[PDB]
RNA sequence: CAGCCACCCGAGAUUGAGCAAUAACAGGUCUGUGAUGCCCUUAGAUGUCCGGGGCUGCACGCGCGCUACACUGACUGGCUCAGCGUGUGCCUACCCUACGCCGGCAGGCGCGGGUAACCCGUUGAACCCCAUUCGUGAUGGGGAUCGGGGAUUGCAAUUAUUCCCCAUGAACGAGGAAUUCCCAGUAAGUGCGGGUCAUAAGCUUGCGUUGAUUAAGUCCCUGCCCUUUGUACACACCGCCCGU
RNA sequence: AGGAGUGGAGCCUGCGGCUUAAUUUGACUCAACACGGGAAACCUCACCCGGCCCGGACACGGACAGGAUUGACAGAUUGAUAGCUCUUUCUCGAUUCCGUGGGUGGUGGUGCAUGGCCGUUCUUAGUUGGUGGAGCGAUUUGUCUGGUUAAUUCCGAUAACGA
């Protein structure tokens, strides 16, 4: 099952309260670390 | 809902014979069109089918003003045991003609 | 007695509309695409177009045998005049209704909105459409509602060619916190045959043929045969 | 707008409670020592109410409860 | 060059509508929905029927309109021309009407056609046209408000449903500040269909008929777009901000 | 530049007020106010006064063929021929009735939780990539001095080309 999309989360919450989280998630999706 | 037992018998017999049921959702209709010469008001049909649905015996759909009801396997067993029908009797739906 | 032609045509239209609504509500899960009623004095045939016919038919044909029953019960015309058939759509990617239903059921399963929209867009474009647009509106995130827009390819908006070059579909999906709305537009490709696209071209597209090679004449030659 | 209650009327209109009668069949028949049965309650002259449907012995009238037939 | 003006020929040298981008508004709609999330109520009901009232109640202000203030008129006769459309209905009761007779009229009786280019229907429309009477008099202009009768729709007409007949005969003599719409078969005048409709148009949406004055320009008013420019504004001038 | 006007009169209709038991309610500059297709005698109806009905599915418990329950003639009662209640007894036969949960129905509240639809900015002429060019960058050119058009319509000029 495909539950969470980091790209959508960042693009939607980049200016919200949960920005610092989603950015931190997006890097994990990109750099593999 | 309170109703004479013969109305329930007629409704269940029609449902098991055909396998499906259709109603117009009109509590003031004097009698169901299909159940003619038996004097069954439409409200009795609606409430009986609602009681059957609550127990899972029939599946329900609603379209534009009408109730459509289909008979489930457990509903088939319940009607067969209720009407004391022989195990050799099946609704017309289950016959691939 | 009989009714006038105006009432007759209006009644036929209303019957078709109600039949389509009922079939939509019944067979949304099966990728219901459309209904086609062919009236013959012997029997009135109804063709049901859906992505998969196995669920519509049911086991041993039970479910369809139910539908042709209730229809006969609903509209009241006599038994033996009803017969339903299920036919799969030629191409499911070029149908806006089927794609809207697919997106709705992907969202209902818990899939991410953006991922599902992009998957539907990619499938539509791979099917061969000129372009596609998908709009999702509602309470996607938070108490404040918004709208996401995904576009690709070409798209026309105004004029008469919109009628036969654009396929549109609007759907609703009920999620835990309210209703989400889905709009899908697909621009059909031009096809000389009428199978998967409009036969006529766009009004403003002019195709000038390349002239053929001609041998330059040098000396008068008379040929008798 | 919000609904106002305004809950004040005749204190309580009571619903009719049906009387509980024990073995109402017995009082329809009287029995002698010889074993005879005599029907105390009159039998209605109607079609359906002919044999077992007894009437009502009101102080000034006879009343069949199944068809509302009334006699002096 | 892109194109503009005039003219010939020509039915026509600019017919009128429909559809209409990217982005937004805390615009309207939960009282259109068996679209719908949360609250509230659920048998002394905010559910649902029945009976009677109200939604129309009148010291006063504000909009959209109808009729008028007359002689380029009103009244009484005579003559003569349209177009767009509707019509007997699942539930569902309720259609359009020719012809004969009765009544002064609203209407009432008969007896026929039409599920419609077939019948109403050659849709004998109104303005308009030709004669008659009146004669600048709030007048035979205007028709508000009231009295007494008659008839139709309905289960039911009173707080008058609607319609007909006698009688009554108000303001109104062209309208302050301010303000709306419009460039040709157009504006205005005049009727006729459709929607609502058991009863039914001073509203709306269409259709014809009669048929103009003025203009082929501008950025003065109003508003909206561009370019340059200034900003301490960015919740964006309904801003920001200083001192008692 | 003009035509017909409205604003003045009488009346018809909507909106405020003021009255009322209730005079239900939405909408308030264009972009509310003969608008909700809203011309309401009853219904519509959502407001007020009074009275019936359950059309409270389903599960558990209780009670029940020695009867769970249903309906009703007369007199009283009522606006009423609602057995709605009271007196009186009759009738019905497991369909119901009492409690606990759990559901259903709402023209009830939120359009500032939403969908869809509609209106408006604006029916004006506007809008946007891709490769190239210029900037550390946000960003900019394309999308322009000028003529032309109803029109970012076209011709032209041109670090922009095609779209
Ligand atoms: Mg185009
Ligand atoms: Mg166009
Ligand atoms: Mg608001
Ligand atoms: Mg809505
Ligand atoms: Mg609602
Ligand atoms: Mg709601
Ligand atoms: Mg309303
Ligand atoms: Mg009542
Ligand atoms: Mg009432
Ligand atoms: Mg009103
Ligand atoms: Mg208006
Ligand atoms: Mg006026
Ligand atoms: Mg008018
Ligand atoms: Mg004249
Ligand atoms: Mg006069
Ligand atoms: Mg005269
Ligand atoms: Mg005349
Ligand atoms: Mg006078
Ligand atoms: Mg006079
Ligand atoms: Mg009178
Ligand atoms: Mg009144
Ligand atoms: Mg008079
Ligand atoms: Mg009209
Ligand atoms: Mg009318
Ligand atoms: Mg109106
Ligand atoms: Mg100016
Ligand atoms: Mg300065
Ligand atoms: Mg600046
Ligand atoms: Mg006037
Ligand atoms: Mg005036
Ligand atoms: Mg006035
Ligand atoms: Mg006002
Ligand atoms: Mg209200
Ligand atoms: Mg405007
Ligand atoms: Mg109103
Ligand atoms: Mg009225
Ligand atoms: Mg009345
Ligand atoms: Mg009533
Ligand atoms: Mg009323
Ligand atoms: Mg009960
Ligand atoms: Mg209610
Ligand atoms: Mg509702
Ligand atoms: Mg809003
Ligand atoms: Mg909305
Ligand atoms: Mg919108
Ligand atoms: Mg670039
Ligand atoms: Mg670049
Ligand atoms: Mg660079
Ligand atoms: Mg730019
Ligand atoms: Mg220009
Ligand atoms: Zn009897």
């Amino acid at each position: 099952e495909l539950g969470t999309d980091p790209y959508e989360d960042f693009q939607e919450n980049w200016n919200t309260k949960h920005s610092s989280g989603v950015t931190r998630e997006l890097m994990r999706e990109l750099n593999g670390g | 809902m309170l109703m004479p037992k013969k109305n329930r018998i007629a409704i269940y017999e029609l449902l098991f014979k055909e396998g499906v049921m259709v109603a117009k959702k009109d509590v003031h209709m004097p009698k169901h069109p299909e159940l003619a010469d038996k004097n069954v008001p439409n409200l009795h049909v609606m409430k009986a089918m609602q009681s059957l649905k609550s127990r899972g015996y029939v599946k329900e759909q609603f379209a534009w003003r009408h109730f459509y009801w289909y008979l489930t396997n457990e509903g088939i067993q319940y009607l067969r045991d209720y009407l004391h029908l022989p195990p050799e009797i099946v609704p017309a739906t289950l016959r691939r003609s | 007695v009989q009714i006038s032609k105006k009432r007759k045509f209006v009644a036929d239209g209303i019957f078709k509309a109600e039949l389509n609504e009922f079939l939509t509500r019944e067979l949304a899960e099966d990728g219901y695409s459309g209904v086609e009623v062919r009236v013959t004095p012997t029997r009135t045939e109804i063709i049901i177009l859906a992505t998969r016919t196995q669920n519509v038919l049911g086991e041993k044909g039970r479910r369809i045998r139910e539908l042709t029953a209730v229809v006969q019960k609903r509209f009241g015309f006599p038994e033996g005049s009803v017969e339903l058939y299920a036919e799969k759509v030629a191409t499911r990617g070029l149908c806006a209704i089927a794609q809207a239903e697919s997106l709705r059921y992907k969202l209902l399963g818990g899939l991410a909105v953006r991922r599902a929209c992009y998957g539907v867009l990619r499938f539509i474009m791979e099917s061969g459409a000129k372009g596609c647009e998908v709009v999702v509106s509602g309470k996607l995130r938070g108490q404040r509602a918004k709208s996401m827009k995904f576009v690709d390819g070409l798209m026309i908006h105004s004029g008469d060619p919109v009628n036969y070059y654009v396929d549109t579909a609007v759907r609703h999906v009920l999620l835990r916190q309210g209703v989400l709305g889905i709009k899908v537009k697909i621009m059909l490709p031009w096809d000389p045959t009428g199978k998967i696209g409009p036969k006529k071209p766009l009004p403003d597209h002019v195709s000038i043929v390349e002239p053929k090679d001609e041998i330059l004449p040098t000396t008068p030659i008379s040929e008798q045969k | 707008k919000k609904r106002k209650k305004k809950s004040c009327t005749t204190p309580k209109k009571n619903k009719h409670k049906r009387k509980k009668v024990k073995l109402a069949v017995l009082k329809y028949y009287k029995v002698d020592e010889n074993g005879k049965i005599s029907r105390l309650r009159r039998e209605c002259p109607s079609d359906e109410c002919g044999a077992g449907v007894f009437m009502a012995s009101h102080f000034d009238r006879h009343y069949c409860g199944k068809c509302c037939l009334t006699y002096c």
